[PDB]
Formats: structure tokens, C-alpha cells, sequence
């Protein structure tokens, strides 16, 4: 059973992809101050679960849902700026540059560590494939 | 043909008194790996297209799903081959 | 219209005057 | 039956050393998913078991299809193996015990293992092409 | 699904 | 089968009185059955040379 | 066009950029009593949103005007 | 059950 | 038990808190 | 030829990859000279219009067969230059690494597909 592989590091390369791109669309509006309803930009991060069916002993993992990050709103004192609150209280993103440079890094290696395990599979099959002959 | 729907119509009386092969698995193998082979080539063209949706992780584990059932397709290509060419060999 | 686009029209010329004409 | 019977450790050896690494690239998958315990099989002990008692599935039922227009259908399937859980070696706050040096250990180990299978399966079977062949 | 892929063609077409 | 089950008792009284797939598998069984077929020509074909010895006799 | 990750980041460069050189224009008028026309040099402020093209989901930095 | 995997979940989390 | 071994129990989840 | 149709998308693809590369290279390259606008091609359009001709007719042997013999859109400016130059820095070196990784995927596409074919030849 070397096919179910196939499908279990193609699932973990999607989520390891979603978590990189989801870290990086943090990182670059940690500046922003307005979005698309004039709502400040929240910290955004996936769920990582394991693709399982109900009865399925290990499966690969998947991305439940994209939940706002749990952390205070950055508080900016600027009652100049057309955005503000009622005491001038600009809120901006929360985002914690450390851990999303963190978070790309890590996502990157888990990526390339699932590209290796895709080589050496297909390598096996073909291998395989070449039993008897 | 009229004389081929009165063989269908006659058919079916048959079928009222009255009350897949080798050859079949084979096609039916084959047409499985051509449609993942150009499922796959469609996804391939469809991101070099620039249509939004589409990644290439997908695609290229398609790709290597596709020539893996092609390297399985000539495998088994070969060896029949050699049954065949063994089994006519036989003297009678 | 986004900066960074296609478009089929070359853009007008940078022209930046000193004083009101 | 002699020959299946002949051939028989070394396919079965085979087969779990392919379900195993099924295993360990789901634990490579699942690195960095927060809970997640690390699991592992006995190799020697399942092999042994499927060998006396043939191989078995938990549950593996499908839709049946007597008509050529059914729509076909399975539901989840897997082996019958024991899943047991590995020592983590340290702790993380997350709450995962898969240590990538211990997975990417097995993993090498496993693919050279599977890979001297197939290299005495096909050695056992040209023994007998060329015994066959006249 | 919601998020699309590092990978994938600008989800703006 | 009842004559299923008259055979079980047959063999108990015979008793008495002597007191999805793989690659993995695919490829095993292919070879397998590539054997037998090459075994079952070769031991006809040895079959069928005798028979034409003994009759290529001279009486 | 471009893959996801690149028109986020490079689109991030973009608005660095523009906030960038706001920042020089303001630095160097710090001192002009007079513009073109007979009016003085205002300030000029770079406003980021986010070009959230999905739903809610992500995206990159967009700057609507100066 | 999973959840969010890297910088949040892997800094001291609040007690309750 | 020995780390790198197999244990048919699981771990216990472990937990780091800040104030005990 | 049945075998130029299974590889012509890739080809085309791959062709249109180089010369926007050299476009976007034309681009960095010209950063300076004032006055100048940055040019570029719609890649998905003109992958249309290419894989959406007439040989002239040989007599005899003197007679000399038929000798053989894209449209460039201007990029909108980001921001206005003293000196007319519309290449901004940022966006062409992320649309030239883009190519350059599209150029790749297209090789690597177009030599899978090459080997398939081979490999079903071979024995």
C-alpha cells in the first residue's frame, strides 16, 4: 500500500502551502491599518487536523478552518489620522513578526521534507515495478 | 438498420423466454490510464493558463500519479507480450 | 487601472512644473 | 500451492514493510499538527502474526453492485495492525511526540529494508524463470 | 476551500 | 450445500476412523502466475515429445 | 498572473515602497514656503488596506490613494 | 483534535 | 520506558503552566 | 504530425515564457534611460492566439520552396518619475523570478512527457 502515500504527503504539501501563505498574508499587512469594510486586519492562522475518516487508522493532515489569532489589538495613539477611535485609538494587526518568519521557516522545511518522502515513494514504485524483470 | 432494430426487438423476446471478458478488462484498464494521464495534462495546462484556483502541488503529483500508471500500463504491456510469444512457442 | 495592469495606451508624459502656467 | 506457500514470507514481509511506511509518512505528515502522538509497529512481532493467521482489515465493506449502472462505493479501510504509540524523547508544548530525526531514521531504514525484499523476491522468482525456461 | 494555496495562480483572475 | 455438509461428515467419519490492491501484490501475483503457465507449457510439451517418440516407433 | 506568495510579498514591496518615498517627499519640503501655485506643501499619508480577494481568507497590501 | 500548528501554539499560552 | 522504544500506551498530555 | 499536437501547448507555452523573459529583461535593463516605458505581454492571450501556414507549391527540383518570415501592452505606472521612466523595481523583478520559475515547470512538464513517450518505446 505505497499509493496511499501518494495522497498523504499531497494533503500535507497543500496544508504546509496554506500555512505558509496564510503566515505570510499576516506578515505582510502588519502594517495595515484599514481592510476592504474598514474593519483593522486580524491576525489570521490555520487549524491543522489529521485527515481522517471516521475508522481511519493515520491519515495525512488537513486544514479545518482559518481562525482569527487570540491576542490584543495594537494600540496606536494617533487622533490625527482620519481612522481612529473615540480617544484616537488607532487599532492595528496583532501580528507577532518573530513567530511568522518563524512559521514560514518551519512551513518551508515541513514542505521540502514531503517533497523528499514523494521522491523516494515514486522511486520505490518504479522499483517495484521493475520486480520480477 | 430496420432489420438490425427487428434483431434488437427479437433479442428481447429472447431475453423474455429466457427469464466482463479479458478483452473488456484490458480496455477498460487501458481507457483508466489515458483519462488520469490527460485528467492530469489538463490540470497542467489549465495552471500554465494562469486560471486562479490551481497549484502546483496538485499539479505536479498528478504528473508523477500519471507516469507511474503508464510505467505500470508497459509493465504489464510486456509481460503479456512475453506470455503470448511463450504459449505460441509451444509445439504441438 | 491597478498600478501594475496591462493596458494598450502608453502613460502621458512626467511633466513637472516650477511655477503655474 | 508449493510455490505460493515458497514465496509466501518474503511477499508477506514485503507487504508490512509497505503498510509500515504508510505509517511513517503519516507520522512525517502530521509533524508539526499540534497532539498528535507518533505511532509505530512491531515489525517482527506482526509479521510473525500475519504469517500464522492471514492478513485482515477492520473493516473494509463496500456498496454491493449487481447492476452495471450502480454507483460504486467503499467506506474506510486499514490493516489489522497494532498501532502502538513511540517513547517521546522530549517534551514540547504543543503536544506532539514525533521526533524527526527518530522518523527520518526509519524511514531510511524501512525504504532499504523494502528494498532488499524486492531484491530476494526477484532473485527467488528468476531462480525459478530459469529453472522453467528451456 | 476559503484560503488558497502559496502555490496556486493569483486567486484574482 | 446439504451435499456440502454430507461431505463434512464424510471427512469427520474419515477422521474417526483414521484415529485497494497494491502494486505489492499485483506484481507477486502477475509473476506467479507467469511461473505456473511456463511450468504447465514446459511439463506439456515434455508430455508431448514422449507421445511422439512412442509413436514415432517402428512396431 | 503571479503565484499567490509572490503577488502577496511582492505587493507588500510595492507598499513599502510608496510609504517610503511619502516619507522622502515630506523630508525633503520640510522647509518650502510655497508650492506651483501659491499654496503650501501639505503632508501626504499613505493608507494600507488589505486586498483581501477571497472572502475574509487572506491577502496582500494595496494602497487605495495618497 | 489538532489546532494551530507553530508560533501559537508552541509559546506559554495563558492559564485558563 | 526507554525513548525510541514501542509502548502500547499512549503519553500523557503534557503541559507547561506559568504559575503553580 | 499527431506527435506535434500532443506537444505543441507545451512548446508554445514554453516559447511565450522565453520571450517575455527577455521582455521583463528589456525592462531591467532599460531602468535608466528617461523616457522610456515598460512594455509587457498579456501571457494568457497570446498563449490563445499561437495555438489557435501555407507552403508555396514545389513543381520540380529548381523550383525554391516557401521562405518563412505577439503585441507588447504598456504597464501601468505605480509612481510618477521626474524623468518619464515607468519601470518600477519591485514589480518586474517579482514578474522575472515568476518567468523564471514558469520557464522551469514548462521544461519540466514538456521532458516528463518526452520520457513517457521514450519509455513506451524502449524494450
Amino acid at each position: 500500500a505505497l499509493l496511499n502515500i501518494f495522497d498523504i504527503a499531497g494533503s500535507a504539501l497543500a496544508a504546509q502551502s496554506k500555512r505558509l501563505n496564510v503566515a505570510a498574508s499576516n506578515l505582510a499587512n502588519a502594517d495595515s491599518v484599514t481592510g476592504p469594510d474598514g474593519q483593522p486586519y486580524r491576525a489570521k492562522q490555520v487549524v491543522f487536523q489529521v485527515d481522517a475518516a471516521p475508522g481511519q487508522a493515520t491519515g495525512g493532515v488537513k486544514v479545518a478552518s482559518v481562525i482569527e489569532s487570540q491576542a490584543p489589538e495594537k494600540l496606536v495613539y494617533e487622533p490625527g489620522n482620519p481612522l481612529a477611535d473615540a480617544n484616537g485609538y488607532v487599532k492595528m494587526p496583532n501580528v507577532d513578526v518573530v513567530g511568522e518568519m518563524v512559521n514560514t521557516m518551519s512551513a518551508s522545511r515541513s514542505y521540502q521534507a514531503n517533497i523528499e518522502v514523494l521522491n523516494t515513494v515514486k522511486s520505490m514504485m518504479l522499483k517495484t515495478l521493475t520486480l520480477g524483470q | 438498420a430496420i432489420q438490425g432494430i427487428e434483431g434488437v426487438i427479437s433479442q428481447l423476446q429472447a431475453t423474455a423466454m429466457a427469464a466482463v471478458s479479458f478483452a473488456g478488462q484490458l480496455h477498460a484498464a487501458l481507457d483508466r490510464i489515458s483519462d488520469r494521464q490527460a485528467a492530469a495534462r489538463v490540470q497542467a495546462e489549465k495552471f500554465t493558463l494562469g486560471e486562479p484556483g490551481i497549484a502546483l502541488n496538485d499539479v505536479m503529483a498528478d504528473m508523477q500519479k500519471a507516469s507511474v500508471s503508464m510505467q505500470m500500463g508497459i509493465q504489464v504491456r510486456n509481460k503479456l507480450v512475453a506470455a503470448y510469444q511463450e504459449v505460441m512457442s509451444m509445439q504441438v | 487601472g491597478v498600478p501594475g495592469a496591462l493596458s494598450n495606451q502608453p502613460a502621458p508624459p512626467n511633466e513637472a512644473p516650477i511655477a503655474t502656467p | 500451492d508449493r510455490l505460493d506457500a515458497a514465496l509466501r514470507f518474503q511477499q508477506e514481509a514485503l507487504n508490512l514493510r509497505a503498510q509500515r511506511q504508510e505509517i511513517l509518512a503519516a507520522n512525517i505528515a502530521n509533524a508539526d499538527t499540534p497532539g498528535y502522538q507518533a505511532r509505530d509497529i512491531d515489525f517482527a512481532s506482526e509479521l510473525k502474526k500475519v504469517m500464522v493467521r492471514g492478513r485482515e482489515e477492520t473493516g473494509g465493506v463496500a456498496l454491493t453492485l449487481t447492476s452495471s449502472h450502480h454507483i460504486p462505493a467503499q467506506a474506510v479501510s486499514s490493516p489489522a495492525v497494532d498501532l502502538l504509540y513511540r517513547v517521546p524523547d522530549q517534551p514540547s508544548l504543543d503536544g506532539n511526540t514525533v521526533d524527526m530525526d527518530r522518523e527520518r531514521t526509519q524511514f531510511a531504514d524501512n525504504s532499504l529494508k523494502y528494498q532488499m525484499g524486492l531484491t530476494v523476491l526477484g532473485s527467488q522468482l528468476k531462480g525459478m524463470m530459469n529453472v522453467l525456461q528451456g
